[PDB]
C-alpha cells in the first residue's frame, strides 16, 4: 500500500 | 506551555488508567546529537556535508541512493545504535510504560532510541523501518544487516553490498522516499485506530515532527475527534494548523524540556530520576 513521500493528499 | 502542561497532567490524573499513543518525529533526537538531515554542517553529518547531494533529501531517496550510494554509507555509520545516548524525553516513554500508561509510540527516527531507551518491542512501531535487517532495492529479498555494517567499517567505502540474486544494491530496511512503508505500521495502526473508537479517555501526544512526510502525517488527522490531540513542537504544524480541533492542546516546548514540566507536574520526578541515572 503507503508509499513515502514529502507530496500527498 | 504551562497551562497546556497543566491540562496534559489534569487529563491523566482524571483519566489514571487511561493509555497513551505517541507519536513522534526528528525532534526528540536533536538533544543527543542528531540533526534533522536536511541542514547539514558541524557534528554528526560534518563528512556528508563534504561531497554533497544535490537535494536535500537525496541521502533517504532511493533514485539517488541507486546513482550514488556513498553519501548513506557514510552517513549511516554515524547512524547504528549504539553511537548515541537517549534523551530525557526517550526516557519519558519509558517512565509512561513503567506507570502502564503506554499504548504504542509511533516513530518516524531511525536511531532506534525509543528501543535503547528501555521501551519493550511490543510498544513501538518503527514506521520507517530500522537497521534490524537489509534487503535488495530490486528484489526485496532480506538479508543479515552484518553483510552492509561490516562494509561501513572499511577505509575507505568502496564496492557497495549488491544482491546475489539479481546484483542490485542492498541496504539497511529503513524507509527511503519512494519506498513503501513495513506492514506492521499500517496494521498496527488500524488496531490502535479501532482502540482509540473504543469513561477512561485516552490520549494522543504528537512531539517534536514537522508533520511533512506521508504516509505518517496522515495519522493526526485519523485520531477521532472525540479523543484530545495534543501538539509538542517549536511550531504548530501539519493537522494542527490546518484543521485545529477546539479540544487540540499545543505546547511550544523543546521536547527535553517538556517532558521536564510534565514529570513534574504529574509527580514523578522521583522514578524519573531513576530511570535517567541508569
Ligand atoms: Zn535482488
Amino acid at each position: 500500500t503507503a508509499r513515502k513521500s514529502t507530496g500527498g493528499k | 506551555t504551562e497551562m497546556s502542561v497543566r491540562k496534559i497532567a489534569a487529563h491523566m490524573k482524571s483519566n489514571p488508567n487511561a493509555k497513551v499513543i505517541f507519536m513522534v518525529g526528528a525532534g526528540i533526537s536533536t538533544s543527543c546529537g542528531i540533526p534533522d538531515f536536511r541542514s547539514p554542517g558541524t557534528g554528526l553529518y560534518h563528512n556528508l556535508a563534504r561531497l554533497k547531494l544535490p537535494y536535500p533529501e537525496a541521502v533517504f531517496d532511493v533514485d539517488f541512493f541507486q546513482s550514488d550510494p556513498l553519501p548513506f554509507y557514510t552517513l549511516a555509520k554515524e547512524l547504528y545504535p549504539g553511537n548515541f545516548r537517549p534523551s530525557k524525553f526517550h526516557y519519558l516513554l519509558k517512565l509512561f510504560q513503567d506507570k502502564d500508561v503506554l499504548k504504542r509510540v509511533y516513530t518516524q527516527n531511525i536511531d532506534t532510541l525509543e528501543r535503547q531507551a528501555g521501551v519493550k518491542d511490543d510498544l513501538i512501531i518503527e514506521a520507517h523501518g530500522s537497521f534490524a535487517h537489509c534487503h535488495c532495492i530490486g528484489c526485496g529479498k532480506v538479508y543479515p544487516p552484518q553483510v552492509f555494517k561490516s562494509k561501513l567499517a572499511e577505509h575507505p567505502i568502496k564496492d557497495f553490498v549488491k544482491c546475489d540474486v539479481c546484483g542490485e544494491l542492498v541496504k539497511p530496511a529503513i524507509v527511503f522516499f519512494g519506498e513503501d512503508l513495513p506492514d506492521s505500521f499500517s496494521e498496527t495502526w488500524l488496531n490502535d485506530s479501532e482502540w482509540l473508537r473504543e469513561p477512561q479517555q485516552p490520549l494522543v501526544i504528537v512531539v517534536g515532527t514537522s508533520l511533512a512526510v506521508y504516509p505518517f502525517a496522515s495519522l493526526p488527522e485519523e485520531i477521532p475527534r472525540k479523543v484530545k490531540r495534543v501538539l509538542c513542537n517549536l511550531e504548530t504544524v501539519g493537522d494542527f494548523k490546518a484543521n485545529k480541533r477546539p479540544t487540540d492542546l499545543i505546547v511550544h516546548q523543546y521536547s527535553d524540556e517538556f517532558a521536564e514540566q510534565l514529570v513534574e507536574e504529574l509527580g514523578w520526578q522521583e522514578d524519573f530520576e531513576k530511570i535517567l541515572t541508569a
